[PDB]
């Protein structure tokens, strides 16, 4: 959507991801694995369901109103009566057409956010030791075992620790 | 730090999102259908098909309209001094009594039917030098003849029908509804007959308004054996005021006043059962839940309930796009 | 890998997008007048002028109002049986036979519009001891004297005009019309001279309904020679229903019915001209398109039209913003 | 707009680009020139016709109403019968104006959205080989032939193969 | 190139954005209170009190109602030939000259109420064979018996009362209105002590409409020592039409024509003071200011003013979200 | 919101800038200060005042309409009168709870773009030289004074004068 993360530069979505929505899909030293990143997950799911229950927020209510269906051609007040409910009726039905409209469009492009938001953070905290694959993967330039990927999950990795063994990894090699 | 860190590996690490084997095509401001993970539909679109009881307070008309009820036509005895949230009226319902019409009928229906109180006080009017309680064989009481139980019909006390001026004040602090009437004859022989003057006369006013209906002889169509009418008319007396009701011949009287209310009562027109249950929404075609914000079940309603709309789904996206992996 | 690659350069690469030296204003949440690549117009402001004849059947009145050919003015003898999806009514049209006047002229005129057919059939009421098929030289049908096509007017015979009681059953199974009506003299003399009762009366009735209405003699302002009117008044009568018509004098009799359907059918007054063309909004400026979904040319419209909106133009920007690179 | 690309960091547009909304232009080796993207113009042009096509879906259509021009002044049923007019012709209106401002709103971030996703997408593609001027180029710092520019440009870019003479020229040089 | 000479060191930018200790708390398409640093009110919620005299120009009825005012109760003769934009009618008015009652009191109001001026031009209407300007102890003007300023009442002259036929031409290029009435008597001695006939009746026309009223004898309430009413009609007349008035008794006859505008005039029912001040907006609860977009004071409003809206406060973000260092 | 700058990597906001809505804090050789950045702070403001006044513009006025308090009882015709201004009123109230909702939380993601186009503006500049501490602070590899501080924020900073320093700086140390 507007950000192109979601179903854009990642190019689709995990069916076996079942413990969350955004997370993290590793091959390292011990081998390869998969962790729901549970803090997007929540900020996308609180926003759906802040919208959601703006929507279901009260339905009014209603008691003596007029008549809407006729029995006998009355002429002139029953056109009116008529006119009356059809135009309120078009006029609730556009309001809803373009409610959910503007509603799914939000959405998407909020979703989308998130993902773009959790790539952004972990490329900030990697620092200058990882490279963006350009695929949503980065290629982490140093020696980073089961630890070292939880550290990245759970926001506490120390670029610092690695620097001179990614940097050289990175950069020196023969040119 | 350490010594020659040597051990010279990469590691690669993906962020991605989930993705399910099935989801559900929403509508958007770009794409009419785009594929997400999660749905809900906004669109009640389905009745219980039965008008739960609870909690509003539910009034089966069985086979009485609500001016039957009113007027107090036999069959309808049942529903004296009832009262209701909503008044229920079925397609069965029928007139079994003296052949009325009502002018404005939608509005006598609608007046009592938000009223929702059909509380009935006699008062003493005195009817002096007519018979009173007149009643046909049309409106069978029992084995006899019979009439409106709420209106009193006065014909000629042997060879006179006096010019009646009769006046009830309002002296209490609500308003009275007063039902009354005035008959109109076949033939000229039936109003010498029943009212000796050949053209009768009705005046009922207040300090506010009046209205004066004279009758019209002519024969309508048999209906109950009968091809006389009865047209019925109302006035409500405001705290204060004074009813006062002259009339020279053809008078249906009134026997006292229905009280009026405010609230939140209605009628409706179904043929729904009433059963019992909690809800809040009803619709001819029975209740329907108002979790919903918006329902397609019917554009008539009483009570909480979603805005009616043209179209019959209306699905609001929970979840991203669906961009599936495979699919299974 | 490769071997001395002797120059080691650089390149360039810039991403950019394009401009046009032209660009159109649009309104946004931010900014009324912010430009763009381009737009396109929502609102439809022109009429063609004309009114289409296709799709939808439009029924010219040419110079009769739909009442005229509904009761039959001589001169509005064209549309005898006629049928229309729009009668198009003009400035022009006149009436030219017995002054009259319809006391809820704007329901009939609704009514039988939408109804969409002057279809009559005639009945065979039976009038007995009256004179039948008056006329009036206010309204010549050729060179004699005439009367609407489709009422008939009842004077006396010889000495007497009895009180007429007849009946007529609704024995199909779809609506019928009724038109009737009643004649109010000038002048007493008149009254008797006609009618011989000095007091008219006209009761028109079925199961459900009676109107009766008395004439009211007086004069009138003088229209096409005459100070007498005739009012109209109509009956629907329901499958299975009866019309009982009693009077004792002023009766301008039915001569049968005009019967009802449910359509699409309305009318409309109009100048514009027909043409042929097919254009599904028919507006009373003419034809519009409806390809854009507002407009602007009238709040009046028949068929598939656009939504009349207050702005007249509304653009919508189908690209993005104009940034050119010169000066202006 | 929402990106601050177009009428951002890319200063204007240009009138010359005549085969498409967004594109590149380039100086290599072998000369320069100027080259519309095709996969960005169509994702900006079929969002508006999908925009577009949803805004033209269905005038509804309607037959018998009331009337709403009168020749004599009749009081009471008149005045509603013109109010019910009037209160639907402002509602239909309001609702016109503010379905234009939105869309319009939407319409140039989308668009300033899709020029930043190419300008992304190009910088994830040639990794570490390029560096970004600020103004929407990016100066490549190796030898890139008119063949590289095309493999650039399709897509099929292969940061590898420059990698070592990229990384010499952009950072060894004297500091 | 740039020669450092000597120092090696580092420095930290950081960007960030302001933030309020206080914060407004706004509603969202996500969340319903998120704080932000500032808001604006777009719903005007408090009225001055006062109904500020200008810039529309305010009639205040004090203690007429507008149409007594109109019909020239003695009590309201200051309002002859009055003009307004809005007729502010107070709840302290009264009525006190003969008791009337008006049909459609509701169209009269409404009708009168627009056309924003009661200037009346009497014409020289002749009525041969009757008295005059009678007039009631009812509607004392001064220490003498009166009536309405604008209406005149005929009675028999002698021992008769002629069929008054009289006609009044429309010669001006303007619609007049003209206000006219019957009395209903309480007797039918009454009925014959004043206008001789046994029964009135007042035919009043022109080319296009009619009107027949009869009189209704009968007692109705004591009002000002009266059990008689009139009831009040009204008559337009277009440009190049023709009045005639027909009557054989009980006629109130007009005494000219009102003249009949098109303007934005009104009239509202309010105990506000009227005070000076310069307000667009005015509301039965006094002015409002039109700054806001939409208001929450009254359904009723004149002028240019807000959009009337069930919430009472809707604020407008007018700043970023307040993410404070110690805490709100 | 949207971007995640605001409330977002950058972590709160400062209570004390006073002179503007977004701005810049340093810490150099020379010292420590603050400074409102006022083209960003002017684009915020202008586009709110710009909505702002859209919302603003025109109450359109009504003269004679229909009577909305009745004191009799009079059934079909007042029901109507009622029924037409209470489903006038209900949609007037459903378009003015839309409207402010859709306005709110576009504001929010309006400004917290600025937000993020500020920080992206200051990285393009300072191009190699400067690294992101990932919490909207650039750690700045050469000796910055006040002058130097005061051409990054009046957008004049010259990358390549202190590129080498910079580079020498940041990388070689020992890895
Ligand atoms: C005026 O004309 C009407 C219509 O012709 C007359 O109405 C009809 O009157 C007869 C005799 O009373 C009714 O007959 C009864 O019908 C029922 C059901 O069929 C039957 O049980 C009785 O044995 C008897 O036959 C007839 O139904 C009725 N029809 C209608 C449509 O009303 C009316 O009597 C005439 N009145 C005068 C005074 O001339
Ligand atoms: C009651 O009063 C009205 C109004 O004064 C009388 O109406 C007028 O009657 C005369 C004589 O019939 C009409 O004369 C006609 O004029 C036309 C030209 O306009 C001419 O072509 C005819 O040959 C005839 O001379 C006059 O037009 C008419 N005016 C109006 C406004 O209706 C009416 O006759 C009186 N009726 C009685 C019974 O007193
Ligand atoms: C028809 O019946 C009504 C109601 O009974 C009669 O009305 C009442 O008539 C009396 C005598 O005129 C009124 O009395 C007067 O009241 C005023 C105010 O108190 C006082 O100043 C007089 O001295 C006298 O008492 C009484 O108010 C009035 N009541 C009502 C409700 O209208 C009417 O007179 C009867 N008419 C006939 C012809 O029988
Ligand atoms: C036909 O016989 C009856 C009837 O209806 O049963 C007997 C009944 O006692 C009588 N009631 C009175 C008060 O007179 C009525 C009426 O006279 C007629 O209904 C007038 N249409 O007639
Ligand atoms: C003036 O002469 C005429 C006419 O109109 O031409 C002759 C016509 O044959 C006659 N028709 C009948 C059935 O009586 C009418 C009516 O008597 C009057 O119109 C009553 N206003 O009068
Ligand atoms: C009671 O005495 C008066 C009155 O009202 O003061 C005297 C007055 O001169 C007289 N006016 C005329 C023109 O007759 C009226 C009317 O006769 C009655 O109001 C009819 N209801 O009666
Ligand atoms: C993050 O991961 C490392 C390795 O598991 C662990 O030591 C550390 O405590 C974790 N921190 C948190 C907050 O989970
Ligand atoms: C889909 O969305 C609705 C509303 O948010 C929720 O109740 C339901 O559980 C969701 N489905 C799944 C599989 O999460
Ligand atoms: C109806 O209620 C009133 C008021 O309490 C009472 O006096 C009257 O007798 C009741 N009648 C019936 C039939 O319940
Ligand atoms: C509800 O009732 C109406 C009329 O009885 C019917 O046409 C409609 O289809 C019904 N809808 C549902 C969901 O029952
Ligand atoms: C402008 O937009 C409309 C609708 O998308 C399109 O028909 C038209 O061709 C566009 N103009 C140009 C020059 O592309
Ligand atoms: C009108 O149509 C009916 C029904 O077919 C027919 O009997 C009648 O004679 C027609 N009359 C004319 C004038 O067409
Ligand atoms: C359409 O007709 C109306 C009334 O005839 C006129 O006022 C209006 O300006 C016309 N508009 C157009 C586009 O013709
Ligand atoms: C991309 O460009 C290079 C050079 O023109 C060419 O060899 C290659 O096949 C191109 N690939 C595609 C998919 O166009
Ligand atoms: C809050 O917003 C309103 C409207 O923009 C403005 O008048 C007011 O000055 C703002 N408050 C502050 C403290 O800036
Ligand atoms: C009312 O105005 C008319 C027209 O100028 C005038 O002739 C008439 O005498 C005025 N009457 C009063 C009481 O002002
Ligand atoms: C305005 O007046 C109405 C009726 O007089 C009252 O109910 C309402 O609360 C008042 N509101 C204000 C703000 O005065
Ligand atoms: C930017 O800052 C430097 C140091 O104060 C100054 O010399 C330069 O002229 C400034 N430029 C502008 C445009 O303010």
């Amino acid at each position: 959507g507007l950000f192109g993360a979601i179903a854009g530069f990642i190019e689709n979505g995990w069916e076996g991801m079942i413990d969350g929505w955004y997370g993290f899909r590793h091959q390292n030293s011990e081998g390869t694995g998969q962790a729901a990143d549970l803090k997007s997950t929540q900020a996308a799911i609180d926003q759906i369901n802040g919208k959601l229950n703006r929507v279901i927020e009260k339905t009014n209510e209603k008691f003596h109103q007029i008549e809407k269906e006729f029995s006998e051609v009355e002429g002139r007040i029953q056109d009116l009566e008529k006119y009356v409910e059809d135009t309120k009726i078009d006029l609730w039905s556009y309001n809803a057409e373009l409610l959910v409209a503007l509603e799914n469009q939000h959405t998407i492009d909020l979703t989308d956010s998130e993902m773009n938001k959790l790539f952004e953070k972990t490329r900030r905290q990697l620092r200058e030791n990882a490279e963006e694959m350009g695929n949503g993967c980065f290629k982490i330039y140093h020696k980073c075992d089961n630890a070292c990927i939880e550290s990245i999950r759970n926001g506490t990795y120390d670029h610092d620790v690695y620097r001179d063994e990614a940097l050289n990894n990175r950069f020196q090699i023969k040119g | 730090q350490d010594l020659p860190g040597n051990d010279n590996s990469t590691a690669t690490l993906c962020l991605g999102h989930h993705a399910v084997p099935n989801g559900t095509l929403v509508k958007t401001i770009t794409d009419d259908q785009i594929e997400v993970t999660n749905a809900t539909e906004l669109v009640q679109s389905s009745s219980t098909g039965k008008i739960c009881n609870n909690p509003h307070r539910i009034l089966d008309g069985i086979d009485c309209t609500l001016i039957d009820a009113l007027l107090g036509d036999p069959h309808c005895d049942v529903f004296q001094n009832e009262t209701w949230d909503l008044f229920v009226e079925r397609s069965k319902a029928f007139s079994n009594c003296y052949p009325y019409d009502v002018p404005d009928y939608a509005s006598l229906r609608s007046l009592v039917a938000s009223s929702g109180t059909l509380e009935f006080i006699t008062e003493g009017f005195t009817w002096t030098g007519v018979t009173q309680n007149g009643g046909s064989n049309a409106c069978k009481r029992g084995p006899g003849s019979g009439f409106f139980s709420r209106l009193n019909w006065l014909t000629k006390s042997g060879s006179t029908y006096p010019v009646l001026n009769v006046t009830m004040p309002n002296n209490d602090n609500f308003d009275k509804l007063y039902i009354w009437g005035i008959h109109h004859p076949s033939t000229n022989q039936e109003q010498t007959s029943l009212y000796v003057q050949a053209s009768g006369r009705v005046t009922v006013s207040t300090r506010r308004s009046q209205q004066t209906i004279i009758p019209n002889i002519g024969s309508r169509p048999w209906v109950r054996g009968l091809s006389s009418r009865i047209s019925i008319y109302w006035t409500i007396v405001k705290p204060g005021d004074v009813l006062v009701i002259n009339s020279n011949g053809n008078l249906i009287a009134p026997r006292g006043y229905f009280k009026m209310r405010t609230g939140k009562s209605s009628i409706m027109r179904s043929d729904a059962p009433i059963d019992t249950c909690i809800s809040e929404c009803i619709t001819p075609n029975g209740s329907i839940p108002n979790d919903k914000p918006f329902q397609n079940v019917n554009k008539i309603t009483y009570g909480a309930c979603p805005k009616y709309v043209k179209q019959n789904t209306l699905k609001l996206a929970t979840g991203m796009r669906n961009v599936p992996e495979k699919q299974t």
